[PDB]
């Protein structure tokens, strides 16, 4: 907290949490663990939630977070993005075909949405 | 009429003997309208039906490509 005040506006920037997910996949089998429906660690959902929950603007201070979301094989129905939507108030999605049209940027109007 | 050639530019020129070909001109008109009916049916019934049919669920399949599962 600032003297005679609180914390400040916090700028946060995530770079492919998918990498963290991928590492969890990398380790699970060696951990004596089982293989999810695709091969992920079963614990992926809970660990993602644990990760996300320590990320919030509270009564104390404001924390602004930006997330890089790589999409494996460009698929939404993958478990990890699906879980991810349950975490993101601000959702922005890219497309390959839009870039195939040369439009830079290539954000899809539809799926990217906001509860604001 | 010319000393050797005659041309007859008739509006309705019909090989006939009596002014009673009404029984055959209507037949001609019915043939034409029936073939028009065939046109309107086969153009519509074949294509327009198939036009809708071939465009049924294309995007439904296009989205389920990128399914890696």
């Amino acid at each position: 907290k600032d003297e005679n005040g609180k914390g400040r506006d916090v700028l946060l920037f995530v770079d492919n949490i998918y990498r963290y997910t991928l590492a969890g996949t990398e380790v699970s089998a060696l951990l004596g663990r089982m293989p999810s429906a695709v091969g992920y660690q079963p614990t992926l959902a809970e660990e993602m939630g644990v990760l996300q929950e320590r990320i919030t603007s509270t009564k104390s201070g404001s924390i602004t977070s930006i997330q890089a979301v790589y999409v494996p094989a460009d698929d939404l129905t993958d478990p990890s993005p699906a879980t991810t939507f349950a975490h993101l108030d601000a959702t922005v999605v890219l497309s390959r075909d839009i870039a195939s049209s040369g439009i830079y940027p290539a954000i899809d109007p539809l799926d990217s949405t906001s509860r604001q | 009429v010319q000393p050797h050639v005659v041309t007859v530019l008739a509006d309705t020129a019909i090989r006939a003997d009596n002014l009673d070909e009404a029984a055959i001109l209507e037949a001609r008109k019915n043939a034409e309208q029936l073939l028009a009916n065939q046109k309107s049916d086969l153009d519509s019934a074949a294509a327009l039906a198939a036009l809708a049919e071939t465009a049924a669920q294309l995007e439904t399949i296009r989205k389920i490509k990128n399914r890696a599962q």
